[PDB]
């Protein structure tokens, strides 16, 4: 705080470094803000604009950490630890993604940044963690679509669920939620095929019949075997009556 | 500036011809002669309007040839010479439709509204073909793009022109049908995705409908979490081969917090409220540190803290509403907890007695469901309410237990039908029918207490718990713990002990009434009916037929002193503020027609008890005045009659204290519905010395 009023640049950097080593990152942030345009270009500018970033990262100001790290990697291109800066910036931006129920406009940006870090420097000790972050972000993106599709099987819009799951099993090909999508589309087909007008029963009972065959083909020992089997029995015991 | 000089006006008369131009007028005796001077752009657009009027009459060959200005060097005015060639009359003829398979020729001809021999008006044909000015109009483009024919193009062409008659052909290209395949929302940064998706009228698998898009835009805007001017659909991945359209709703958040100031002045005083409400609460993240920034945000739950007040009561209330309970059906769940403190008050003569006060503690839970297909526009609301009344020196009206307490357990069921079309602020037709019934459990039939003979028991006849044997009116000091009876002598009163002769003693009306109303037992019925009708072009007549009823299952127990109807004044008070129903008549002060104890020999005369039976009939005529957007100022007149009575034993619903008046309403986007009303009351307030009649009363109303 003495350097807050004084104007000795060397003393300010020394006290900032002492606080950074001691773990007083919050005050270091204030001091480096004081020196942010005022120390650029001057010597010790590699240690500067780098602890300003990691202090942000440790104090959990993730957006500021990302901005400062991206500035540090855009600058100092021949820095010894440019790879660390790039990975840390990408990861700090990744940690800002919202829950699956809100706008995933920052998830796409985080995925773009992490994919850029994976394409450039395609070898490091941070590749595995970056891949895991990419996978979990893609999981968030998949869960958003799956929940929006299931939000029709809950409010009892069964046909809309039936046409909103058929463009989920084909839009996200390899997913661990495909079994749930198949079952909760067969459920919509059944529920829309039993409470149906007598003139439009057989077609929807056949649509449900093809959904049951789809579910038990992908996974014979499905997690919902009992409930699906009871539903199929009802479908058959209603379709047999209409048989001519 | 005298500038007529119309050379050639064989048919179009000079008067309406001049009236055609709006801006560049002439010298006349109007308001500074309509500011008649020279403006170039205004003059040219006025001339174009002259030609437009000529074409509207049915002359396409109309033209202007010599327009000129001469400035009077001596008297300083400008004279404008206008030369007009009229032409020949023109008739519509043989409007044939080519390229229609989904609609027959007869239906399209009916829809277009043009027959043979009607005078030519190109603007009319263009408006009936494609309605640019209004998006909800009944045009042929709208009928094609309202059943899912998005890729439709209809163009008007001329094929033959003979004998001053036109031959019109409509080239219709239909194209493949349109189906929604992927509808999603983008831009929700604090509102969850399931709240938005369940209030959308565009659903996958349906056919395209622009009218459904407008409706869902309006619904999203009216939700309360997004600014109405930010919703902007964007047709994406429009594929003309397989018939798929993927719609993307772009949304921008506006805000949650909002402060309300409903209430009103009017000679009585502030009867208003003050509410701080968040309309985007989330009760499932109440223990989440990160999400708790201005209190949790998320689902559409609404939490409001309100302080309602007046010169005689203060009520603090907390309310929580979920517009979708269980996540499956639209069953609104509303819960409320409130505490109120009120003082004695005579509405007929402004007087606040602060040493006679009573408190109300209320807890209410309710479910309102949009019941499906016994015709639409119906709502069924049920609620369970518990209320505690704690009195303090309340010896007023029909209360005798001035220091006791009362409990109220009620279940209210109500049905509301609302057509009320089409403008929500100024109806033209429709009706609003509400019937409500509140019932308390029938305690009388179950418990083995005979309320008729409650006064002839030893436990309720002036026990004289006082332990001092000081003196008595009969010369005998009252033995402590002995039954007494009041026996006045000469001019002063007093009491005399009777010993063990309770059979001849005085009933403690306070204790009997306390046992009668320790657990309130009653049934209440309410009825409201609005019958908006249509007369003339601007007159709108509203009827407000109303009813009310309160009764007791056991006539020996008696009608409950609480939960009674009070007629008079404006209707800005509620049942949330007090235990009162505050019927509305705008010619009398607030709550001033409530029946009073018309027993002169009684120690309380002007005190108001309440009314059990009431009927109100109101006829009001309205003129839209300045019905527009962002402002809806209009005017209204009254003719109302109301009649109330505390016992349905000798009721005569033919008194109907009358009130007549007129006033205005003003509405603003954020200020809320403000209003000023004036009214004359033709009848006297109850319990006034001279008959006379209550004079004009200001009725400033807000809501703021």
């Amino acid at each position: 705080q003495k350097a807050l009023k004084n104007e000795d640049v060397a003393a300010k950097f020394e006290v900032a470094t002492k606080m950074y080593d001691a773990g007083k990152y919050n005050k270091a942030i204030r001091l480096f803000e004081q020196l942010a345009p005022t120390y650029r270009g001057k010597p010790q500018a590699e240690k500067l604009f780098y602890m300003f970033s990691q202090s942000y990262y440790k104090t959990k100001q993730y957006y500021l950490a990302g901005y400062q790290f991206e500035s540090f990697v855009s600058g100092y291109p021949r820095s010894e630890k440019v790879q660390e800066a790039a990975f840390l910036g990408a990861y700090s931006y990744s940690k800002l993604a919202p829950v699956y129920s809100l706008d995933q406009a920052d998830t796409v940006k985080a995925l773009d940044k992490l994919q850029a870090f994976i394409d450039n420097y395609p070898n490091s000790e941070y590749l595995a963690q970056a891949n895991e972050s990419v996978k979990i972000l893609n999981g968030k993106l998949e869960k958003k679509a799956y929940e929006n599709a299931k939000g029709y099987n809950t409010i009892s819009d069964y046909k809309s669920a039936l046409v909103a799951f058929d463009n989920f099993i084909a839009d996200f090909p390899g997913t661990p939620l495909k079994e749930d999508a198949l079952f909760y589309k067969y459920d919509s087909a059944y529920q829309l095929a039993i409470n149906s007008v007598p003139s439009k029963m057989e077609e929807r009972l056949h649509v449900a019949q093809t959904a049951y065959a789809n579910l038990m083909k992908y996974k014979s020992d499905t997690k919902y075997k009992e409930k699906a089997d009871q539903m199929n029995a009802r479908v058959e015991t209603d379709l047999q009556k209409f048989t001519k | 500036i005298s500038s007529i000089d119309f050379t050639g006006n064989k048919q179009l008369s000079d008067s309406k011809l001049r009236a055609a131009m709006k801006d560049t007028k002439q010298k006349n005796v109007l308001r500074v002669f309509k500011a008649s001077k020279f403006i170039p752009e205004k003059y040219k657009t006025d001339l174009e309007k002259v030609i437009a009027s000529y074409k509207e009459k049915g002359y396409r060959d109309a033209r202007i040839i010599y327009d000129s200005v001469i400035y009077n060097k001596k008297k300083n005015m400008l004279a404008i010479k206008i030369d007009v060639e009229e032409g020949n009359k023109y008739y519509f003829g043989n409007i044939k439709f080519l390229g229609n398979t989904v609609y027959s020729d007869q239906q399209l001809n009916r829809y277009l509204g043009i027959k043979k021999g009607e005078t030519y008006n190109g603007v009319l044909l263009e408006k009936r073909i494609a309605d640019n000015t209004k998006p909800d109009g009944e045009d042929i483009t709208n009928l094609y793009q309202n059943n899912g024919y998005l890729f439709s193009k209809i163009n008007a062409v001329e094929v033959k022109t003979v004998n001053d008659t036109i031959d019109f052909e409509i080239r219709i290209t239909e194209g493949p049908i349109a189906y929604f395949n992927k509808i999603y929302v983008t831009g929700n940064d604090k509102t969850n995705d399931h709240v938005i998706y369940r209030e959308l009228r565009t659903k996958p698998g349906n056919k395209y409908s622009k009218e459904e898009l407008v409706r869902t835009i309006r619904e999203i805007g009216q939700l309360g979490f997004f600014d109405p001017e930010s919703i902007k659909p964007e047709f994406r991945n429009v594929d003309p081969a397989a018939g798929t359209v993927d719609i993307e709703y772009q949304l921008v958040e506006k805000g949650s917090s909002q402060v309300e100031l409903q209430g009103g002045y009017g000679g009585g005083g502030f009867i208003g409220t003050l509410g701080l409400s968040f309309n985007n609460f989330s009760a499932r993240k109440l223990f989440d540190k990160d999400a708790y920034k201005p209190l949790p945000m998320g689902d559409g739950q609404k939490v409001a803290l309100r302080l309602q007040g007046s010169t005689y009561f203060q009520t603090y209330s907390l309310s929580f509403s979920e517009p979708w309970f269980g996540g499956k059906k639209p069953v609104q769940f509303s819960s409320s907890i409130s505490y109120s403190k009120q003082f004695n008050y005579n509405y007929s003569s402004r007087d606040v007695n602060r040493n006679q006060s009573f408190n109300i503690f209320t807890v209410q839970v309710g479910l309102a469901k949009r019941l499906t297909v016994p015709d639409d526009y119906f709502v069924l609301s049920q609620s369970v309410s518990y209320q505690h009344y704690d009195l303090n020196n309340y010896y007023t009206g029909l209360f005798t237990f001035g220091n006791g307490a009362s409990r109220n357990l009620a279940y209210t069921i109500g049905l509301s039908r609302s057509n009320k079309g089409v403008n929500p602020i100024f109806p033209t037709y429709g009706s609003e029918f509400s019937i409500s019934a509140k019932v308390t459990p029938p305690y009388s039939l179950f418990n083995n207490i005979n309320y008729g003979d409650l006064q002839n028991q030893k436990e309720y006849k002036t026990q004289y718990t006082g332990t001092t044997t000081t003196t008595g009116i009969d010369g005998q000091a009252i033995n402590p713990g002995d039954y007494t009876k009041t026996e006045t002598v000469n001019g002063q009163s007093g009491t005399v002990s009777v010993g063990s002769d309770y059979k001849s003693a005085d009933t403690d009306v306070g204790k009997v009434d306390q046992k009668k109303y320790n657990w309130l037992e009653y049934y209440k019925v309410k009825f409201k009916a609005d019958w908006y009708t249509k007369i003339y072009g601007k007159l709108v007549l509203r009827t407000l037929t109303e009813f009310g009823f309160l009764g007791a299952y056991d006539q020996s127990r008696g009608v409950v002193p609480f939960e009674r109807f009070y007629l008079g004044g404006d209707g800005m008070a509620n049942y949330s503020m007090d235990g009162r129903e505050t019927i509305q008549l705008r010619g009398y002060p607030n709550n001033s027609l409530t029946p009073i104890i018309e027993d002169r020999n009684s120690s309380r005369y002007g005190q108001q008890i309440g009314a059990t039976i009431y009927n109100k009939f109101s006829m009001e005529l309205r003129y839209p005045i300045t019905l527009k957007s962002s402002a809806s100022i209009y005017a209204l007149t009254f003719l109302e009659a109301g009649s109330s009575y505390p016992t349905f034993k000798d009721y005569n619903p033919f008194d109907l204290n009358r009130s007549a008046g007129a006033g205005l309403r003003v509405f603003m986007p954020a200020f809320g519905l403000l209003g000023i009303d004036f009214g004359y009351g033709f009848d006297a307030l109850p319990g006034s010395t001279t008959n006379k009649a209550n004079g004009w009363e200001t009725h400033f109303i807000i809501g703021f």
